[PDB]
């Protein structure tokens, strides 16, 4: 609400943009690294601790 | 003209109500008023000599 932005001293659109940016960067990391993690690796790829 | 024509004009109506946290504001209303009508007569006199 306009009242929440206008009356609340600490609230601002800057923190909302900060949250958007943080979640966006985390989304990019997830999109571009979860295919690597969630893949069902065959025995050919996998290497034991040995 | 023989008889004049009434003036017309529109007017908006609104009242400022208290708007507590996130409620719906009630709209206003428009209305029109018209003026009166006036007319003009004729008069004449003369002489013969």
């Amino acid at each position: 609400t306009k009242e929440m932005k206008d009356f609340n001293q600490t609230f601002s659109v800057e923190i909302l943009n900060k949250s958007i940016g943080e979640s966006y960067n985390a989304l990019l990391n997830h999109i571009h690294l979860s295919p690597i993690i969630n893949f069902n690796y065959k025995a050919s790829n996998k290497t034991a601790f040995k | 003209p023989q008889v004049m024509d009434a003036k017309w004009a529109l007017q908006g109506n609104c009242v400022f109500l208290e708007h507590i946290e996130g409620e719906e504001i009630k709209f206003g209303t428009i209305n029109a008023e018209n003026g009166p009508v006036a007319r003009i007569q004729t008069y004449a006199t003369g002489f013969e000599y």
